[PDB]
């Protein structure tokens, strides 16, 4: 209904990806790619690209 | 205004086996046009070697009547009686008339009088800027860097902002022809935003050469920021081959593409590198760097690669991707080790204070070298 | 004068012209890889489609 706020989410999807995984991988270290994949509720190969590119 | 850089554009290309048959006689046609045109004779003289008697009528001609006219117009701004104004403009058109026939010695005489005779800072500054033109119009290098390095101490002494925007564009050329490609890239990005220009090339060329300079030697998060962002590149778009070219190769080295990264590769080497004068005798070393760096970016992020996926992703066979690994490694940019019993490509990341330690002895080697000999020359004296 | 004598001492050993008899006798250096390199890109291509 607001066409300004609908623009802005799309945007907070993506810096907001971040924070969750950022948070996940903090005290491991050498953590499965696997128990990643699940909390964050996104594909395996999906979260590798994002991860290269972080 | 307009030959006095575009010519030497051309003429390069003449020059070039490299080029196609189709580029090398369409630009054929256009030096022929402005030798006649700005009656260049001395200087196509010149040329011709690197490459009608009504020619050389014109030239005979032209240079008399110019010659005559000129003449006694000096003779008589001499004259009658103030140099502050006549006297200190008649040289600056003494000068002009030999910079368009190109000679170059009777120029670097008249304009000397001018700087040297007392008029505004601005004046001295402006004046200077045609000297170093025919520097580089001469593909001489060096021609320009006695001169500039002059018009670098008036700069602050005049403290006109328009000037310090002249000087930065003439310096950002002189340094793409030298390899040093980090200074002409500082110079060069504020330059797209500002720049009138002046008898040197136009406002496209100067955009696809902040675009090469960029990938080269940038961080990644400062090319994101500074030239994909550019308010500049965004509204200009593509309405040239040339700029398309780098562009479609800047967005698959950000984005992290792969496959389309050695199409692009190989675009921008035809319709960039070639053109373009200064970047035509990099273009072995600018095509090295790319692939080192692209190679590079990828191993920093991963510990390990097998080599079928590293060799599919770039799109080259694995044969064709381990013979070009080798050559870089010892030259150290890629720091990784390979393995081919297991077929795995393992990745050595060991920088730390030893990086640092080497660079320090190896520079410091020098420095004493130099205090040795100085030393002892003056204890003799 | 200190300089005079460095040239003459060390003539013996340049000789009569060992300036000129010697003429008088008698990534830089990789070539284009853009030519290699694009040709072995469309052969890889080539079979990957195919299969």
């Amino acid at each position: 209904g607001d066409e300004l706020t609908r623009s802005h989410f799309n945007a907070l999807y993506d810096t907001l990806l971040e924070s969750n995984l950022c948070k996940i991988i903090e005290p491991f270290e050498c953590v499965e790619i696997s128990h990643i994949s699940k909390i964050i509720g996104l594909d395996t190969q999906q979260v590798e690209g994002k991860l290269s590119q972080m | 205004r307009v030959p006095n850089y575009e010519v030497s554009e051309k003429a390069f290309l003449l020059t070039q086996s490299k080029v196609s048959i189709e580029q090398r006689k369409e630009a054929a046609e256009f030096v022929l046009a402005k030798i006649k045109e700005e009656e260049m004779a001395p200087y196509y003289k010149y040329l011709c070697e690197e490459y009608d008697q009504e020619l050389y009528n014109e030239l005979c001609k032209k240079n008399e009547s110019k010659i005559k006219e000129l003449n006694e117009k000096i003779q008589k701004l001499e004259e009658d009686d103030e140099g502050e104004l006549e006297q200190a403009q008649a040289w600056i058109n003494l000068g002009e008339y030999y910079a368009q026939i190109g000679d170059k010695d009777n120029a670097e005489k008249t304009l000397g009088k001018s700087l040297s005779k007392a008029i505004s800072t601005g004046a001295k500054i402006d004046v200077m800027l045609t000297i170093a033109r025919l520097g580089f119009f001469y593909n001489d290098q060096l021609y320009v860097k006695e001169k500039l390095e002059a018009v670098n101490s008036m700069i602050e002494k005049g403290g006109d902002w328009e000037r310090r925007n002249r000087y930065k564009t003439y310096y950002g050329i002189h340094c793409l022809a030298v390899r040093n490609f980090k200074e002409a890239a500082k110079l060069l990005v504020d330059s797209l935003a500002t720049f009138t220009s002046i008898e040197l090339t136009s406002y496209e060329s100067i955009a696809t050469y902040a675009s090469v300079t960029g990938l080269f030697t940038l961080e990644r998060t400062d090319l994101k920021s500074k030239v994909i962002d550019s308010p500049e590149l965004l509204s200009l778009i593509s309405t040239t081959a040339a700029l398309q070219s780098i562009s479609s190769l800047t967005i698959s080295l950000y984005a992290s593409d792969y496959a389309s990264y050695f199409p692009y590769l190989l675009e921008t080497y035809a319709n960039v590198l070639i053109p373009c004068k200064y970047l035509n005798r990099h273009a072995d070393f600018f095509v090295r760097e790319m692939r080192r760096k692209v190679y590079a970016q990828l191993l920093e992020s991963y510990k390990t690669l097998s080599l079928k996926s590293m060799a599919s992703a770039f799109g080259v066979s694995v044969a064709f991707l381990d013979n070009d690994l080798g050559k870089f490694i010892p030259n150290k940019q890629l720091n990784c080790v390979i393995d081919r019993v297991n077929g795995i490509v393992e990745t050595n990341r060991p920088d730390n204070k030893n990086a640092q330690y080497h660079l320090l002895v190896k520079q410091g080697d020098g420095l004493l070298t130099k205090l040795q000999k100085y030393g002892a020359a003056v204890r003799l004296t | 004068t200190k300089k005079k004598n460095e040239e003459i001492n060390k003539k013996s050993l340049e000789e009569d012209d060992e300036f000129e008899d010697f003429p008088i006798d008698t990534d830089d250096v990789e070539v284009d890889d853009d030519f290699t390199n694009e040709l072995k890109a469309e052969l890889d291509r080539y079979k990957r489609e195919n299969q």
